[PDB]
């Protein structure tokens, strides 16, 4: 009963979480504030 | 009638071209760092030199001699073309020496402006990659330099564009 319904369904839960923030990551939004992000931190660098 | 020969001086002089205007802060540290580096690793062996008239009417081919002397009284001869065709030779014979020499100009800002004088010299270009970089140096230096900074930026982009050959 617990090796079925408390780490089988955690195993479940986090594959689940784990492939949705992976979908979620490569959406048009946040890959644009990843880039501002990125040319920020060059701009910083050149800076110092 | 351009001569297949022309005169230049024995070893190549080293000219330092200003991210942007020089005579302000930040550029004025951007060769100095350069000025420093140069007399010190390579002292003995090469000779700082400051020009601080102009050096960009430097002409070969516009008349024999335009204000030979100073009691002619004429409008070329009271001018300041007289001091800077007198600039060019000292370049001459300090190359003569074998010892590198190095121009502290701070009117030419571009390489056209000294490209078809009978120089010829050894042109040096110090660039950030950058504007939004430019800018912000330009900030840290402190509110003296926010009054120039919009004239400032025209020196770079100018610049920049600029063919790299």
């Amino acid at each position: 009963l617990i090796i079925i319904g408390s780490f089988f369904m955690l195993n479940l839960v986090l594959g689940v979480l784990s492939g949705e923030f992976a979908k979620e990551r490569e959406r048009v939004e946040n890959r644009r504030a990843f880039l501002k992000l990125r040319r920020q931190q060059q701009i910083e660098r050149e800076l110092n | 009638h351009v001569p297949p020969y022309d005169v230049v001086p024995s070893m190549r002089p080293v000219v330092l071209v200003g991210p942007s205007l020089k005579g302000y802060e930040v550029t004025d540290m951007m060769q100095k760092a350069l000025f420093d580096f140069l007399k010190h690793r390579f002292d003995g062996r090469i000779s700082i030199t400051r020009v601080t008239a102009d050096l960009s009417l430097a002409k070969r081919s516009v008349l024999n001699n335009p204000g030979k002397r100073t009691i002619i009284e004429r409008s070329s001869a009271r001018s300041s073309i007289a001091e800077v065709q007198s600039e060019i030779e000292r370049i001459f014979e300090l190359a003569k020496s074998l010892q590198l020499v190095v121009l502290d100009a701070d009117t030419i800002n571009h390489p056209a402006q000294l490209a078809k004088t009978s120089l010829a010299p050894i042109i040096v270009f110090v660039k950030v990659s950058s504007p939004k970089v430019l800018q912000r140096l330009i900030r840290s230096r402190g509110k003296s330099q926010m009054k120039h900074l919009t004239v400032q930026m025209m020196a770079y982009d100018k610049l920049v564009q600029c063919p790299p050959e």
